[PDB]
DNA sequence: ACACACTCTCCAATTCTCTAA
DNA sequence: TTAGAGAATTGGAGAGTGTGTTTTTTTTTTTTTTT
């Protein structure tokens, strides 16, 4: 009923985005998109306010005033995407290319209700029923800057953000699949052959029983009116759920969460497990008919999904942009990469550099194969530390927890074999089972940390066998029979029998895991702790430096930060070398050496087990990641007698 | 309760077949007992009480402890099963 | 249920545009409606049985 | 209803009411009382309506001359001797098993230190006919709790988690807080109980952190306990109790029992207790300070040269004090400290 | 109708007597005002009742008893003195509309209206009062609406329109149907702008008797509240609190056509104004307190006054007391650029023969740091101890809720090998991580452990290995930075020394009691916590190049020196002795180690790991 | 009203137990309590029930029994005996 | 307050009848 | 034989009124404390 003044009045803005589309340029920027819309090849447009800030900035430089836009459409949001739609209808260009208009139902039907309405004369229609494109804003740069540059917890979404446009940073818990949801309804009347239509914006809506239409009324046709698909107006939705993360929990509180809507080709980009910053609209949802007279005053809300960027860039979503090729050709120039890669992971930890050599090749990995009948052999690279109790084990492996893209840290007491593998629970109330994928699922295609190896209990070890070789998990439960992918390599850690190494017994004894376990192991490495005055002075310097400067103590060497890192490893996992004849003798040959001198000293203090088939694998699997890391196209006996090094080296701790 | 009749009462005036008697849980074993020590059957919760008669003859097979019999020791030795079930069948 | 029953309210897609329905939708089910039962699973009354 | 009007083999019938105003919050649970009232019925087959009762009437520290009486017994000469007489009567011989328990009924003094230390005052007696004492002091003490071994849940003596969400539940050593607690059969303690007395003696405190849940309980109470080891260390005073068997005395018993079958009184020495725990708390006078210094360096060192230890000094001094408590004399003095090393010898 | 002019005249002419509540609002209009041209103080302020009293006591009765039609007129009149005063031009949309009034609190004197929910009785219904209690349940944060905004397509004119609710206002009015307009008067089709409009965030808790005021085992009471604007979230369950508010009542109670027969009765709240904790930890220093601790600082050996004015009443063990000062202090937590972590907490062990105060010292650190949990070695399990599922939700453990704190744990020999085996993780990397049926997740836990354990023979044996004597993986001794094994050696002066102090302890009376009444320079533990907390937050030290030339060399040769020590020597050590020079250098309250607490940590772990000095 | 239960010895054998409900008026009530065994005589009556009709599908009435009676010290010889 | 089921009322569309050219 | 003026019977347009709606097992997988 009452009325009120405002600072802010439509018209000049409007002018502003119509100028602003038609006129901005890093031909305009923009006027190429909707060219491209014209010709029905690109489907979304998303505008950057970078380009209104540049374009405020420049316009006020030239010596002229100009409404501040940016935080117009930040403290308001909703209501522009309508002005920018309405924008983009007005100045869209007129295609450049031959589309076949005839495949459009909705041309044919307007074009012959248009030819209707010609002879009769001897709005019409909604315009959403037209609009073939999306838009979504993005918001500012950080480094340019505003709040919808600084991401926000889930707890600091207080009520004053209502219609706004946000950051929001957390990890997402479920993700529903696509479904379609109208936006326009088409009807037929039958009597009077003539079209109607319908918008649809709640959640509910009632549909048209009778022709209302003046021609059809003053006829008296009281025709029937009937749905049709064949014209009406979808578009894809999905629903997901974001929630805090644990670290920033509060003391004694449980963590908050909220709901994510997600439309038109943004569509099935979230996924469970991420840990991303979304950004978007926060809005409210009102209640409809009976419902609302009676809910009072207490409203339910939700994001509107605009933009989305992820923490860490996954290996799949790599390609060589010229931008990528300039930095890795810094390192490909610089030369030596794999000795400056290895000492690069976890800097502040001393010495143990052959270590690091083995994770990096843990990181790279081998190659997939698969036999033409059908067979296939495992690729990736599974590791062991084993060693006496202060030698920077759990340090080093949750140093390499922040290399990998995707990964998980877990240890042996606070973990089930099956909530490692995959639970069936009775979740919902309605007694129904559903699978729901553990820790070696979440890891798929990644690594998998499991500190305290040797607390774990013996029959939860067991469930780890099918996952290490076969890389897939079986389950046949109640209600379920399936099978799930489990593409990961397994990283542990572990303490000899008695804790520190005991040289009075063989290595076998202090080892304690059973021969099938201990195969499936690539590498196993034996550390231990031994006193020296000499090396002993060395370390405690280098960790006095460290706590004294926070920084690692250089002179000659400067480690590659971690992005560049990823970047070079990311590149180098594309490669897949092939072996040679030259290469396959040499490795043939050494195979029946192992084999011999294991049977030789199956007796003897210095024996490890003995030499099964999958040794051999092993060193070409190794062969391979390090065929990968110089970005060969084929492996070298370079590269063997290396990877038959880096296997050697694991048993020299046991002779002082 | 669903009252729907069990195998005991299907078997009533007839033959009723358990086959590896042995596997047989304890606490379900006691309940066969407690049904042969009577020839009836009682129900009585959720506000419902009934009384059923179990006129059934036992036909029961099981495996010795260990998988082979032991001509050393009695059968109590051999066989796992409690001793009030033991001393209801007729013919062992 | 979804027809007129005296007394309760009405409770894979049916039929509708009955005049009882109103807007309402009505399904069906199947089941056999017999006739008779045949089984096939004091010494004097036993012999008088037998042929 | 009553439960002496109720028909043989069946539960009891029962009714709901109503009260406002000046009759509400006037009784409680477990009281036999006498109601007036409009019986009517209300709304809650066919045509029927459910009855209650509208109700309209309901019906269900010392002085001067009782502590003048204390006063009189406190200044006796001979009060040890007479407290000692009336425990137990019926019983024949075992002395320094009756003082034992006047010292426990009486108990030392709590004290709290400018650092926050708190000391105990507390006593704990064990006997090694032993069921009888037991019940006499349930009797004859202002707050008591009885018990086997075995205890009155899967609580046992101490507390357990039970489980369905998981609880907890306290057993008989949180329920008898700020009063006596007495074990029937000491040796009847369960696993878990074994070693939570540990904490629930000398803590006087019962702390659990399992399944989630994270607690402590107060355990501030004495305890008498018997049976028939290192646990013995927990307890003040052990004593074994002894017997005699004097006809007369089986025929006298027997003559009672036909009987039923065909000094100082309980309530008077209760509400005496009662007072002295309320009106004194005496402390330690130096000569005694010396005294008790001197013997037990004397004790240490004559068992060096053929253990003791601060926590039997430490119940030495409250058994000392519990002894000056009856005469409610404010200092504690030699003669007290002398015989509490007599009674000391529980050997 | 005309009386609410007058009462907004008389709290007018109050606001202007007592001049100190001009000086808040003006406070904080210019501190918000200025971090806005870059967190922001609410638009609240607490009032004096005592001051309402002297000044007018028409006045003050009438808010005390008739709280509906004095509150809302004074709050008015405290909106116009806040808006009167300058303010910065040009405001937003939203700011321009945001129906944000301020909003008033009140502290002191309440009378007989303090209560508790035992006591709170039908005839203090619409009365002013304070209750007492625990916080026992929690609703989640939701939205409210209560003013929406419309733009006209046609005309360009913008609507508004209010909403009201039972539990909004403290005068009543008819309910709203919180239905949003699509037309205008005129047939202009409306839109609704978000981002103007205004909402408000609404909690509803409950508040229940303390349990030590609960008569006969009898059944407890409570009371529910509710909580808006700037109380949400202020309280979790297990709090105790003091709850200011008006005492109303909800409903219709069943007149409005019923089954009941009307017998139900009807709903009841408590409107919060004013929430206060209870202390039941924190404290606040004045002026004085940071004059005395900088001076006091500066005395030659300010370690040995305060390492024996703790506990004092417990004879000997000086170097157990120092050690202790020196964990309540600690050492300094590291994060590299990279994300790597260093630890920082001290961890302590004390092994020895019954009856030696091992107990009844470690109960002394419970009551003077400022968190601690205590529990008991097997009375504890290990999810119990660290983390637990439940429904899935995870349930934090001891180790997890005492985050930066300490955790007590006697009887540490009795715990289980399988429950010690889960602490492993907090010791070093200071978090819980659980892997199971449904769940993955990490948690922080950042606290130091202080334990208690007997030897395995009863008695030390020295006539045997340590680790004979201490059943103990090496890998768990490792992680403890001072381990002390204590033993009751008879001696006749020694005896005579503690049995003539306990005696002397035990003849203490407290001052305000007469004699059998039933209940060198020591500071007082009361300034000794803020000196810890002062030194704590305030004081920070940076390593230097002499303490690193003390420390390396200490190490390599502890290490490679063939003695019989009594603990793993490994790469913890180290640390162990930066971390004991750290938190030397924080007693001293110096911005810098020096070479004299390098000495004096090296010198303490001599003693403690060599077993001589 | 009162839950009543064929007694186990007259169901005949492999069949499970019927029941049906009495309706006790004025001076019947508490004139019987659970397990005892007894005898009724009374009026066979039966009336419309919508929840029956509607699970059921078919014209089905439900059936009540009203009861108008029920049924389940020495000498002095015998104390001279 | 928002779709439905059911009731009530008035008005004009329609067919039937009579009269005269 | 057409047609036009007057009367009687019927239909359904549409206006009105009242109404209803939100809201003890038994079997099977998994974690936890208890003997
Ligand atoms: N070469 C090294 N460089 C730097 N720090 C080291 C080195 N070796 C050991 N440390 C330190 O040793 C401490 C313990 O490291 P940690 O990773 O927990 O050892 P660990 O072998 O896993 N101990 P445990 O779990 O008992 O086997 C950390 O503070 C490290 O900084
Ligand atoms: N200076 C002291 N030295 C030793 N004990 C003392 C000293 N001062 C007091 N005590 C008392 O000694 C008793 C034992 O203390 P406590 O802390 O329980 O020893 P403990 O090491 O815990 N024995 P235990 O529980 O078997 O491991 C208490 O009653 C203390 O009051
Ligand atoms: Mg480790
Ligand atoms: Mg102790
Ligand atoms: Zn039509």
């Amino acid at each position: 009923l009452p009325s009120i003044q405002l600072p802010v009045d439509y018209n000049n803005l409007f002018n502003e985005i119509t100028d602003f589309l038609v006129t901005f340029k890093q031909g305009p920027k923009y006027m190429a998109m909707l060219q491209k819309v014209a010709n029905r090849e690109l489907n979304s447009v998303i505008i950057d306010l970078d380009d209104i800030l540049q374009y405020q900035n420049e316009k006020f430089l030239q010596g002229t005033q100009a409404d501040d836009l940016v935080s117009a459409i930040q403290q308001n949001a909703n209501h522009f995407t309508e002005l920018f739609c309405r924008a983009i209808d007005n100045n869209m260009p007129l295609p450049t290319k031959e589309i076949d208009y005839k495949d459009d139902v909705l041309d044919v039907i307007l074009n012959q209700r248009r030819l209707r309405n010609e002879r009769m004369l001897s709005e019409l229609f909604p315009p959403n029923l037209t609009r073939r494109y999306f838009l979504y804003f993005k918001p500012l740069s950080q480094n340019c800057a505003a709040i919808s540059s600084k991401p926000l917890s889930v707890r600091q979404i207080k009520g004053d953000f209502l219609g706004q446009l946000i950051t929001v940073r957390g990890i997402i818990t479920r993700v529903s699949d696509v479904k379609p949801a109208v936006e326009v309804i088409a009807y037929t009347c039958d009597q009077c052959g003539y079209e109607v239509f319908q918008e649809v914006n709640s959640r509910t809506f009632t549909p048209l029983s009778e022709c209302t239409s003046e021609e059809c009324s003053q006829n008296q046709t009281k025709g029937q009116l009937f749905m049709s698909t064949r014209a009406s107006k979808f578009s894809a939705f999905q629903e997901c759920k974001i929630q805090e993360l644990s670290q920033q929990v509060p003391v004694g509180h449980i963590p908050r969460s909220l709901n994510i809507h997600v439309n038109g080709t943004l569509v099935r980009s979230l996924s469970p497990g991420d840990i991303v910053d979304v950004t978007g609209i926060f809005l409210p949802a009102p209640y409809t008919g009976f419902k609302a007279l009676k809910a009072g005053l207490l409203t339910e809300t939700y994001l509107e999904a605009q933009f989305v960027r992820q923490h860490k860039k996954k290996f799949a979503s790599f390609s060589l942009t010229s931008d990528v090729e300039e930095r890795v050709m810094e390192l490909i120039t610089s030369g030596d990469v794999y000795n400056r890669l290895a000492k690069s992971i976890a800097p502040e930890i001393y010495g143990n550099l052959d270590v690091k050599k083995a994770l990096l090749l843990l990181l790279v990995g081998g190659v997939d194969k698969r036999v033409g009948d059908g067979m296939k052999i495992r690729g990736d690279i599974n590791v062991c530390l084993m060693g006496d109790p202060g030698v920077a084990k759990s340090q080093l492996l949750k140093a390499i927890c922040k290399i990998s893209p995707r990964g998980v840290y877990t240890t042996g007491k606070g973990s089930s074999g099956v909530g490692l593998t995959a639970a069936v629970m009775k979740d919902p109330v309605t007694d129904e089972m559903i699978l729901e994928g553990g820790a070696l699922v979440l890891a798929d295609n990644g690594i998998c940390c499991i500190d305290e190896f040797d607390k774990m209990d013996e029959s939860d070890r067991t469930a780890i066998h099918e996952v290490m070789e076969q890389q897939t998990i079986s389950i046949s439960k109640a209600g379920i029979n399936t099978t799930l992918n489990a593409r990961t390599s397994i990283l542990a850690a572990a303490n000899p029998l008695y804790g520190r190494y005991n040289p009075r017994l063989s290595p076998l004894d202090n080892i304690n895991l059973p021969a099938a376990l201990l195969s499936r192991f690539d590498i196993l490495f034996l550390m231990l702790d031994i006193p020296s005055r000499d090396d002993d002075e060395k370390l405690a310097e280098h960790v006095t430096y460290v706590h004294m400067h926070n920084k690692q103590p250089d002179l000659d060497f400067t480690p590659v930060e971690p992005s560049k890192m990823r970047e070079y490893i990311a590149y180098a996992k594309t490669k897949r070398p092939v072996m040679s004849e030259a290469v396959n003798d040499y490795v043939v040959q050494a195979y029946i050496r192992l084999r011999q001198d294991s049977k030789r000293e199956m007796d003897s203090k210095f024996s490890f087990g003995q030499a099964t088939p999958r040794t051999l694998l092993g060193i070409i699997r190794l062969s391979q990641a390090l065929a990968k890391l110089r970005l060969a196209d084929m492996v070298d006996i370079d590269d063997v007698e290396e990877a038959l090094r880096l296997v050697r080296v694991s048993k020299e701790s046991l002779y002082q | 309760v669903v009252i729907e009749a069990g195998a005991l009462m299907l078997a009533d005036n007839g033959i009723c077949c358990i086959d590896e008697f042995d596997k047989m849980d304890i606490s379900d074993q006691v309940a066969i007992h407690e049904a042969m020590e009577q020839q009836t059957i009682s129900i009585a919760k959720a506000g419902i009480h009934a009384t059923l008669n179990a006129r059934t003859s036992i036909l029961a097979a099981a495996n010795p402890v260990g998988g082979r019999y032991n001509r050393k020791l009695s059968l109590r030795g051999n066989l796992n099963m409690t001793a009030p079930i033991m001393s209801r069948f007729d013919l062992f | 249920t979804q027809l007129g029953l005296p007394g309760v309210k009405p409770s894979n897609s049916g039929v509708t545009g009955l005049r009882s329905l109103g807007v309402r939708d009505l399904t069906y089910k199947i089941s056999f409606l017999a006739c008779h039962v045949i089984s096939i699973g004091d010494q004097e009354v036993f012999l008088n049985s037998l042929s | 209803e009553i439960p002496e009007l109720v028909p043989v083999g069946e539960m009891p019938r029962n009714l709901t009411m109503t009260c406002d105003r000046y009759l509400t919050n006037k009784v409680i649970p477990g009281t036999r009382v006498t109601i007036v009232g409009i019986y009517s019925i209300y709304n809650s087959g066919v045509a029927i309506r459910t009855p209650y009762i509208k109700i309209l009437g309901i019906q269900s520290m010392f002085t001067e001359e009782e502590e003048e009486e204390f006063l009189q017994l406190s200044r006796n000469p001979k009060l040890y001797e007479i407290l000692t007489n009336s425990i137990a009567p019926s019983i024949f011989g075992n002395e320094d098993i009756k003082k034992a328990i006047v010292c426990l009924l009486m108990g030392g003094s709590k004290k709290i230190l400018p650092d926050g230390m708190r000391l105990r005052g507390d006593i704990n007696v064990l006997l090694l006919a032993k069921s009888q004492l037991l019940k006499f002091v349930e009797k004859v003490s202002p707050i008591a709790v009885y018990t086997s071994g075995k205890g009155s849940s899967a609580a046992g003596l101490t507390a357990s988690v039970q489980r369905r969400e998981f609880y907890l539940e306290g057993g008989a050593m949180v329920l008898a807080d700020g009063g006596v607690v007495c074990i029937d059969e000491f040796d009847k303690m369960r696993d878990e109980d074994r070693v939570a007395i540990h904490e629930a003696m000398e803590q006087q405190t019962i702390s659990i952190a399992k399944a989630g849940i994270t607690t402590v309980l107060n355990s501030r109470t004495s305890v008498l306990a018997a049976a028939n080891t290192t646990i013995l260390s927990r307890f003040d005073m052990i004593f074994i109790v002894k017997d005699d068997h004097n006809e007369e005395r089986d025929i006298s018993i027997a003559n009672h029992v036909i009987n039923i079958h065909t000094e100082i009184s309980i309530e008077k020495m209760k509400r005496y207790i009662t007072y002295c725990r309320l009106k004194c708390a005496p402390r330690l006078s130096p000569q005694a300070a010396e005294k008790l210094s001197s013997n037990f360096v004397t004790i240490r060192k004559q068992l060096l040269i053929n253990p003791i230890t601060i926590r039997q000094l430490e119940a030495i001094i409250r058994i000392t004090e519990s002894l000056a408590k009856l005469e409610l004399s404010p200092i504690a003095q030699e003669r007290h400290v002398d015989e509490a090393i007599r009674l000391f010898q529980a050997s | 109708d005309a009386v609410f002019g007058d009462r907004v005249r008389r709290f007018q002419e109050f606001l202007d007597t007592f001049t100190s509540y001009r000086d808040s609002v003006r406070s904080i209009q210019v501190y918000n005002s200025n971090n806005a041209a870059n967190n922001i103080l609410p638009h609240r302020i607490i009032i004096s009742l005592d001051d309402l009293r002297e000044f007018d006591r028409s006045f003050w009765s009438g808010i005390l008893v008739e709280p509906a039609y004095f509150i809302p007129p004074a709050e008015k009149a405290l909106t116009d003195l806040a808006d009167s005063m300058d303010d910065v031009p040009h405001p937003n949309a939203s700011a321009v509309s945001s129906r944000h009034p301020w909003k008033l609190s009140f502290k002191g004197s309440f009378g007989a209206h303090a209560l508790s929910p035992r006591t709170l009785t039908a005839q203090h219904l619409n009365k002013l009062v304070s209750v007492e209690g625990i916080v026992t349940k929690t609703s989640l944060v939701r939205p409210k609406l209560i003013r929406s905004v419309h733009y006209a397509a046609k005309t360009g004119r913008f609507h508004y329109r209010d909403y009201t609710d039972a539990t909004t206002t403290l005068t009543t009015r008819i309910p709203t149907p919180a239905i949003y307009p699509t037309e205008d008067t005129e047939g202009n089709k409306l839109t609704t702008e978000y981002g103007y409009s205004t909402f408000i965030d609404h909690q509803r808790i409950t508040v229940q008797e303390m349990p030590e005021m609960a008569p006969a085992g009898q059944l407890p009471r409570s009371i529910d509240v509710i909580l808006d604007d700037d109380l949400v979230d202020k309280t979790k369950p297990g709090d105790r609190v003091n709850v200011v508010g008006v005492f109303k009542s909800l409903g219709a109670g069943g007149m409005n056509q019923s089954n009941s027969n009307t017998l139900i009765g009807f709903k009841t709240l408590i409107l919060g104004n004013t929430v206060y904790p209870l202390h039941a930890a924190r404290q606040m220093l004045t002026d004085f307190d940071i004059r005395n601790i900088n001076k006091l600082s500066k005395k030659k050996d300010i370690f040995d006054i305060l390492s024996q004015s703790l506990a004092p009443s417990i004879y000997g063990h000086d170097h157990i007391k120092k050690a202790i000062l020196l964990m309540l202090m600690g050492g300094v937590e590291k994060n590299l650029e990279n994300g790597s972590h260093l630890r920082g907490d001290i961890n302590i062990l004390m092994v020895g023969d019954p009856s030696t105060a091992k107990s009844q010292l470690l109960r002394f650190v419970l009551n003077t740091a400022s968190l601690a949990i205590a529990t008991t070695g097997r009375g504890s399990s290990g999810v119990g101890l660290t983390a637990a599922v439940t429904t899935r939700r995870l349930e934090a453990g001891a180790m997890v809720l005492a985050d930066r704190g300490v955790v007590c744990i006697d009887e540490f020999d009795k715990m289980t090998d399988v429950d010690r085996v889960a602490i492993h993780e907090v010791m070093e990397q200071q978090t819980v991580t659980i892997a199971k049926a449904g769940i993955h997740t990490t948690l922080n836990a950042r606290c130091s452990v202080i334990a208690a354990a007997n030897p395995v023979f009863g008695q030390y044996d020295v006539n045997r290995d340590p680790h004979q004597n201490i059943a103990l993986p090496d890998s768990l001794l490792s992680r403890f930075d001072l381990l002390f094994v204590v033993t009751d050696d008879i001696n006749e002066i020694r005896d005579r020394s503690i049995s003539e102090h306990v005696l002397r302890t035990h003849r203490y009376l407290p001052p305000g009691y007469l004699e059998g009444e039933p209940v060198p320079k020591l500071v007082t533990i009361p300034f000794l916590r803020k000196y810890v907390q002062y030194a704590k937050e305030r004081v920070i030290p940076q390593l230097t190049q002499e303490a690193i030339n003390v420390i390396v060399k200490n190490y390599t040769d502890l290490r490679n020196d063939d003695n019989t020590k009594k603990s793993p020597i490994t790469a913890r050590t180290l640390e162990t002795l930066i971390r004991l020079a750290t938190a030397h250098a924080k007693v001293r309250l110096s911005k810098t180690v020096n070479k004299v607490d390098a000495k004096v940590a090296a010198n303490l772990l001599r003693f403690a790991l060599l077993g001589e000095d | 009203r009162v839950t009543l239960q064929e007694a186990p010895g007259t169901v005949p054998p492999g069949r499970l137990p019927r029941h049906r409900e009495v309706i006790l008026l004025a001076d019947l009530v508490d004139v019987s309590k659970p397990g005892e065994e007894v005898e009724v005589t009374g009026i066979y009556k039966n009336n419309y029930d919508g929840n029956l009709n509607a699970k059921n599908g078919f014209p089905v009435f439900a059936t009540i029994i009203e009861a108008n009676s029920i049924k389940r010290s020495w000498t002095e010889e015998e104390e001279r005996e």
